[PDB]
């Protein structure tokens, strides 16, 4: 009926240490797994007990299939991640002095979304409070992907495609003008920088109120890995829900040549989110996504 | 047990900061010290015997040389451990040495943090992301490397300790 | 020969005196131990070889004690073996 499994953060945890994971993807947010000599430290507890009660644990050996998935997660050819929230998404930080040091806690707003694929295998892990839910999920093309971003965010908050159009500007140009625009709070009136770049006075509008007053934020973005290293998407894809609707930001990919980046300004139509997706995944370091590999030889 | 359940912040710190293997070392050279003279004290110990079985030579006298055998292989034991204790405290401060030298510098932790937190503030088109999430990605390597290095240090420090027995009491002489 | 139990009770007190001479004198240093960090470990070594040290000292009395009872006997064998 269904293979879906949730543990919290230290049955997380546990797992690793039994299937021996150092780390899995940052934004799972764990804390990482160190063997020492003894492996029966960390014993019995109940924390197991409960995995053993869900089938999770049988004896002291993980259950086959989700062990599986796990070692998806340990080490994945590809990795694709989404970072929803509802109203302004604040990138894992919440602003408390009780916050402890390294601390494994997310912002109640948020949760992340971890698609990881080893071999042809796909495997969803997603991170909601405390809790880390984990299963199979179906992927094969840019648009699935995008699918399950927008049912994701549609959960959220229901928002329709903002109305403007589509838009390429320089991208640290627009990065400057926009850190000069966020001193004013995104105010319209302060907007006139913008408004010089070739941008419509309806973008400029929908953008100032989805940067200032957001109701729900997604980032998806992509790493790749090979051999001893590793290298994140090229690009970010944005959604942004404001007061005048939705709205997608991305950067097109460079030149073979190089020499500058353009970003993308876009309504969140689906066929402009699909092309978001489809630069993202094509902005990575290695080769072709859907079939690379981390293995050389 | 397992360092891994602290953050970087804590493992760092904890190892930079404190007085210093100083006061190990001074130790280390008072239980030479000791060493040094209980072997003499033992050595002196087995003369003195041997002077009365060479005075007298009597029963008796032979008689009190298996009374005091209990007592003189005691005290070779002793000597025994004593000569280890040098040994074993210098290789707990080498270990401390090398677990203070592999540690990952607070600077680095401090960096990592202030360069995210640059990031975050210039996010507002959400395309740092991505290397907001490498730099988190850094921060736990730190966590792992602070959690080997105190296992590391702990298993040195472990090893050392083992080898120290528990001193036994002295037997009668009779 | 009462005479060589005299002397041999007063070299076994005379190594009685240095045993503990020598436990006295370093004795400020082996328990004055302090961890060299703030970490666990640090302190767990610090503190082990505190109590090695103190439980040493202990043995060093018990051995002083039993040195002494020792030459004690030396001695009464020479008076009673002198008497005679």
């Amino acid at each position: 009926t269904r293979t879906d499994i949730t543990v919290n953060v230290d049955g997380f945890w546990m797992l690793q240490a039994l299937l021996d994971i150092r780390h899995v993807a940052p934004e799972l947010r764990c804390r990482p797994y160190v063997s020492t000599d003894s492996n029966d430290w960390l014993n019995e507890h109940p924390g197991m007990a409960v995995m053993r009660e869900q089938g999770i644990v049988v004896n002291d050996a993980v259950n086959e299939q989700v062990a599986a998935r796990m070692k998806v997660l340990a080490a994945p050819d590809l990795e694709v991640v989404a970072l929803l929230s509802r109203g302004k998404l604040l990138y894992g930080v919440i602003d408390d002095e009780n916050q402890p040091p390294g601390s494994r806690d997310i912002p109640d707003n948020e949760f992340r979304v971890v698609l990881a694929r080893r071999g042809q295998h796909w495997v969803s892990a997603v991170r909601v409070g405390n809790d880390i839910t984990v299963d199979d999920v179906t992927v094969s093309d840019s648009a699935s992907i995008a699918a399950l971003v927008m049912d994701g965010l549609e959960s959220i908050h229901h928002a329709d495609p903002a109305a403007i159009n589509a838009v390429n500007v320089p991208m640290e140009e627009m990065l400057e003008a926009t850190k000069s625009w966020q001193e004013s709070g995104f105010n319209v009136f302060s907007g006139g920088d913008l408004r010089r770049m070739g941008i419509s006075a309806a973008t400029v509008a929908a953008l100032g109120q989805a940067l200032s007053d957001p109701a729900a934020e997604v980032a998806v973005y992509a790493r790749q890995y090979r051999d001893d290293a590793k290298g994140p998407s090229a690009s970010v894809l944005s959604l942004k829900d404001g007061s005048g609707g939705r709205i997608a930001l991305y950067q097109q990919a460079r030149t073979a040549g190089s020499g500058e980046a353009w970003l993308a300004i876009c309504p969140a139509t689906p066929q402009l989110v699909q092309v978001g997706v489809k630069t993202v995944l094509d902005t990575l370091p290695y080769g072709e996504w859907k079939t690379h590999s981390r293995v050389s030889s | 047990m397992h360092f891994e359940a602290y953050p970087p912040e804590v493992n760092s710190a904890n190892i930079y900061a404190g007085p210093g293997p100083d006061s190990m070392l001074a130790a280390a050279r008072a239980w030479r010290s000791l060493d040094v003279e209980m072997t003499a004290v033992q050595r002196s110990f087995n003369r003195t015997l041997l002077s009365l079985m060479d005075a007298w030579a009597g029963p008796v006298v032979m008689q009190l040389m298996e009374a005091a055998k209990p007592f003189v292989r005691w005290l070779t034991d002793l000597c025994v451990q004593l000569s280890e204790v040098e040994r074993q405290i210098h290789e707990i401060v080498r270990a401390y040495e090398w677990a203070h030298h592999d540690m990952v510098p607070l600077a680095q932790i401090y960096n990592n943090r202030a360069e995210r937190q640059i990031l975050i503030d210039n996010n507002a088109l959400g395309q740092f992301t991505a290397q907001i999430a490498d730099l988190d990605q850094e921060y736990d390597d730190f966590w792992d490397e602070d959690g080997e290095v105190m296992r590391d240090y702990r298993l040195r420090v472990s090893d050392a300790l083992s080898k120290l027995t528990p001193w036994k009491a002295p037997p009668p002489i009779a | 020969n009462p005479e060589a139990l005299t002397v041999a009770a007063t070299e076994v007190r005379r190594i009685r005196d240095r045993a503990i001479q020598s436990d006295a004198q370093v004795a400020p240093m082996t328990t004055a131990v302090r961890p060299p960090a703030a970490d666990l470990v640090s302190e767990k070594a610090a503190t082990f070889l505190v109590e090695y040290a103190r439980k040493y000292r202990q043995t060093i009395a018990a051995a002083a004690v039993v040195l002494e009872e020792f030459a004690h006997a030396l001695t009464t064998g020479a008076d009673k073996y002198a008497t005679a």
